[PDB]
């Protein structure tokens, strides 16, 4: 019988939200901005006043695939994936605050039906920016107490 | 540390007010105690006599100041002298000689056997002439010898009879010059470059030696031509040894408005050991062509492409590059070309590959493969999708059948959101059509019924929702749960008459059990009707970061998941229950270690289907270590992988330990370590020690790399082929600077690399 709404509610002052990047039509970019339409945030361009509105500034991403692990003939077993993703808030007279974000995932691999492990493969990475776009929503309330007075 | 700091220890720091021009036009300033003989023709200072000229600070025991006629026009030729003990100091450079000289109108000075030393930046030196002409542009060297590192030992030293130290081109030029490890010379050459600059290089030649168990002796000596401010080649001779003959690598980097690329081209004319291996024919040359793309037009265009070819199937296992190594068992060969907007998106690609085996290789090819993508967001209380993809696949070998696969698949969906939490109810279509072609040759071999026209049509159900609670705990802790269940049901189509193109089956993530789809691709679709339960608690601080997170999830069957092919080796025949278990955890502890697991277990194997767990001390940005584990269990193999249980090297599965350490011991020397080891067939599956000396203006490099490479047919059963690997290399720098260290680079290199797992 505890008290319900968690992991602190979205901040009303980041209810209505800009999102920036340098690829808008990336799958990040758009990953991130469903995750938003998601929570129920507002998202309006910066083509308006913007005094106390902040924003969300995508620094890029970057995955890296390299060999887990292997069998007994030197030959690849499965492949872990990590995908990288760096992110800044940016509030008007608050500064600058970097968010960083890691996510890590594996699959074995199968050279006879590459074709189908490729497919996968995409598959995968769809889904690890997604997740990836979860681990940046929840890391804003971290964003709204470093708003502190000094 | 900061080591640059420890470096700027020799080097001065320089005060004086800096000022902005030339100190040519500016008064001269003359403060001494002698004096005598006419100061516009031939003045004679004496007893610290020093001079000052904005930047120009001059001291010395006796100066003379002797004119000529300079008339009618117009200025004066100033032209002054130093007898002896002359101390030149500036805002660059700082000069002591015993005989000067120095026009002021054009900054052209000369010192006759002198000693020189750069200032707010390393480099010092003798010479017996030491000028600087062309408005202190220009610094002339005849016959001098130049060093950056200072004190302690003389290390390394280049000397020359004519050397120029342009600024303005940033430059080091020698002519006849030697080098010399401090009083041992090695090479000498007419002419050499030392570059001071950044961009646009040309630098003379840096090679680097190798120690190859397979190639023997290996040297390169890697050339570098820049073309233009955006694209460059780089050539590379690369002699072996055992391989008996000089490797050439033609790399090719380029970056254009249509986007960015690498292109790579290495060729062997004649291998020995390639040739005696296989003496079929006299052909034995081997190459390697690789060409990757980047680019995004006008944010809308995308232009990928990932294409790499190789000569013979056993080249990476030889050779090893950084587009390849031992552990690949295929080359990539895909080309992608899409016009993603924002509700919109149609991405068109060639799909090819290259299976690195001698007869095994059957892979399919899309030829071409076009997707296309349609949104809508807002449909009142309706959100829909649609999805929509032509796919024409084609075989390398002719007996394998072809196919032309159009595939259409809507999405609606119907998002709830309240507060406690929410429930998504996901309708979906799965329309597919085949137009298979080349049946009658596989009709045979094995039980196949694939017919010509074939047809799909599969609906699907599916109801998502999860809540979220919240607990208080100690010091400003707080901690949370999310509940989450997600039903799903697809009936059953019979697909035995639909051959398989891009389908395998997938691996069950936390994550991943709340996924719609059994296999990969849209070839094989198993009859949904399940029930995914999972919990996911996790544990904040104060300061709202996540620290620690916790999840388990469990699948429900309804009954069994059929496509109409199921022939999966499974170890027992349970259809119905609870068949599917997963669960992941990640820890955090403090700002350094923490703490990362998943594990995912099946019942109809009797066995954990795959275990995966990583501890890391990382520190910040170096100095770290790490220890990691795998577990792949041989039914898993088995189920999974069928033909692969039948071999000796996967049918044990996996079990390994991996570890990384990498402390420093020294402030200067920096260790490397790594050991990855296999716990099934107790032996090592691969090793690294490296070490590196980073002195200030040279660093050296050994590596050394055991790693397990091919497998050994006959013997006993058969073992594992071992490889050894020394390497030299060898870096100048400290001159642009911006490096030395390797930290961590040096773990990245193996056959098995170690990745960042905080
Ligand atoms: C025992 C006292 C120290 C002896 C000399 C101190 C007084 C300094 O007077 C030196 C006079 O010479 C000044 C030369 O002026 C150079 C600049 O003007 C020449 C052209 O503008
Ligand atoms: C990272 C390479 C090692 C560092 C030394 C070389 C300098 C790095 O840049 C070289 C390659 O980058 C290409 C420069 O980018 C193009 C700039 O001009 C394009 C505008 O049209």
């Amino acid at each position: 019988g505890w008290h319900l709404r968690s992991t602190t509610k979205v901040p009303t002052t980041m209810k209505t939200m800009i999102l920036q990047s340098s690829d808008p039509n990336g799958p990040l970019s758009r990953a991130v901005r469903n995750q938003l339409r998601l929570n129920g945030v507002d998202l309006i361009d910066a083509s308006t006043l913007r005094k106390d509105v902040p924003s969300l500034r995508l620094d890029g991403s970057s995955i890296q695939k390299d060999t887990a692990s292997v069998f007994q003939d030197g030959r690849t077993a499965e492949y872990q994936m990590v995908m990288t993703v760096h992110a800044s808030v940016l509030i008007p007279g608050h500064d600058i605050y970097p968010i960083t974000t890691k996510v890590y995932r594996s699959f074995f691999d199968n050279p006879q039906a590459a074709l189908a492990k490729d497919a996968e493969q995409d598959m995968i990475i769809q889904e690890m920016y997604d997740k990836a776009a979860e681990q940046l929503i929840r890391k804003l309330p971290s964003v709204q107490v470093a708003d502190v007075e000094a | 540390a900061d080591l640059a700091t420890q470096c700027m220890l020799g080097v001065p720091s320089y005060d004086r007010p800096l000022v902005e021009g030339r100190p040519g036009d500016l008064p001269v300033t003359i403060n001494a105690d002698h004096a005598k003989g006419n100061y516009p023709d031939n003045a004679v200072f004496t007893g610290n006599v020093d001079i000052n000229q904005g930047n120009s600070r001059l001291r010395a025991d006796e100066v003379q100041l002797h004119q000529q006629q300079a008339a009618g026009q117009a200025q004066p030729v100033r032209t002054v002298d130093a007898l002896g003990n002359v101390h030149y100091d500036d805002n660059q450079v700082i000069l002591k000689g015993p005989k000067a000289w120095s026009n002021l109108n054009t900054k052209d000075t000369n010192v006759w056997q002198g000693d020189y030393q750069m200032v707010g930046r390393q480099g010092r030196g003798t010479a017996d002439l030491m000028k600087q002409r062309g408005e202190n542009r220009y610094t002339i060297l005849e016959n001098g010898s130049f060093t950056s590192c200072l004190p302690g030992s003389d290390t390394w030293s280049v000397v020359g009879s004519e050397v120029i130290h342009d600024r303005e081109e940033q430059v080091a030029e020698i002519w006849n010059a030697r080098f010399k490890l401090g009083s041992v010379p090695i090479f000498y050459s007419p002419y050499l470059q030392l570059p001071v600059g950044d961009k646009r290089r040309s630098g003379f030649l840096i090679p680097n030696a190798k120690y190859s168990t397979k190639n023997g002796v290996e040297f390169s000596l890697p050339y570098y031509w820049n073309i233009a401010p955006n694209f460059d080649a780089t050539i590379t001779p690369h002699y072996m040894n055992k391989r008996g003959g000089v490797m050439w690598e033609n790399e090719f980097r380029y970056l254009t408005q249509l986007g960015s690329g690498l292109t790579e081209f290495d060729y062997l004319p004649s291998d020995k050991v390639y040739e005696d291996d296989h003496s079929s024919d006299s052909n034995s040359r081997r190459w390697l062509f690789y060409w990757n793309h980047s680019g995004v037009i006008d944010q809308v265009w995308r232009l990928n492409a990932d294409y790499t070819k190789v000569s013979d199937p056993d080249y990476f296992n030889d050779f090893s590059s950084k587009y390849g190594s031992s552990t690949d068992g295929y080359a990539t060969q895909k080309f992608s070309a899409g016009y993603v907007n924002q509700n919109f998106d149609a991405t068109v690609s060639t799909k090819q590959f290259q299976v690195f085996d001698r007869e095994s290789s059957n892979s399919y090819s899309a030829e071409p493969q076009l997707d296309v993508n349609y949104y809508q967001n807002d449909v009142g209380p309706f959100d829909t999708h649609l999805y929509g993809q032509v796919a024409h696949f084609v075989n390398s070998n002719n007996n394998m059948p072809e196919a032309t696969r159009v595939h259409f698949e809507p999405t609606i969906n119907l998002p709830l959101s309240n507060g406690w939490g929410s429930l998504n109810t996901e309708a979906k279509l799965l329309a597919t059509h085949y137009q298979q072609s080349n049946l009658d040759k596989y009709n045979a071999a094995n039980g196949t019924d694939y017919k010509e026209s074939v047809s799909r049509v599969m609906p699907q159900f599916k109801v998502d929702g999860k809540m979220v609670f919240e607990r208080d705990l100690q010091e400003g802790f707080t901690q949370t749960l999310e509940p989450r269940v997600q039903y799903l049901y697809v009936p059953y189509r019979d697909q035995s008459e639909i051959g398989n193109y891009d389908s395998t089956l997938l691996q069950s993530d936390y994550t991943g059990l709340f996924r719609d789809r059994t296999y990969s691709g849209l070839d094989r679709i198993a009859s949904a009707n399940q029930v995914t339960t999972g919990l996911t608690s996790r544990v904040y601080d104060a300061a709202a970061v996540e620290r620690f997170n916790i999840s388990v999830g469990q699948i429900y069957y309804f009954t069994e998941s059929r496509t109409g092919d199921d022939n999966i080796n499974w170890e027992n025949n349970d259809t119905t229950g609870s068949l599917v278990w997963a669960g992941d955890t990640y820890w955090r502890i403090a700002d350094e270690w923490g703490l990362r697991g998943g594990i995912q277990y099946d019942t109809r194997l009797d066995n954990v289907a795959t275990g995966n767990g990583t501890i890391e001390y990382r520190r910040d940005e170096n100095r770290l270590v790490q220890l990691n584990y795998r577990y792949a269990s041989p039914e898993y193999i088995q189920a999974t992988l069928p033909s692969y249980s039948t071999a000796a090297q996967y049918k044990q599965g996996i079990s390994q330990v991996g570890m990384t350490a990498s402390w420093p011991i020294v402030d200067r020397w920096s260790v490397v370590g790594a050991y990855y080891y296999d716990t099934n067939t107790r032996k090592a599956a691969n090793q690294m020690l490296g070490v590196q000396y980073n002195s200030c203006c040279y660093a050296i490099r050994l590596g050394y790399e055991r790693k397990v490479n091919g497998w050994n047919s006959n013997d006993n059963g058969g073992e594992s082929k071992y490889d050894n690997t020394f390497g030299i290399n060898i870096e100048l720098r400290g001159l642009s600077s911006n490096y030395g260290l390797g930290t961590q680079q040096m773990l990245r290199s193996n056959i098995l690399p170690y990745q960042s797992s905080l």
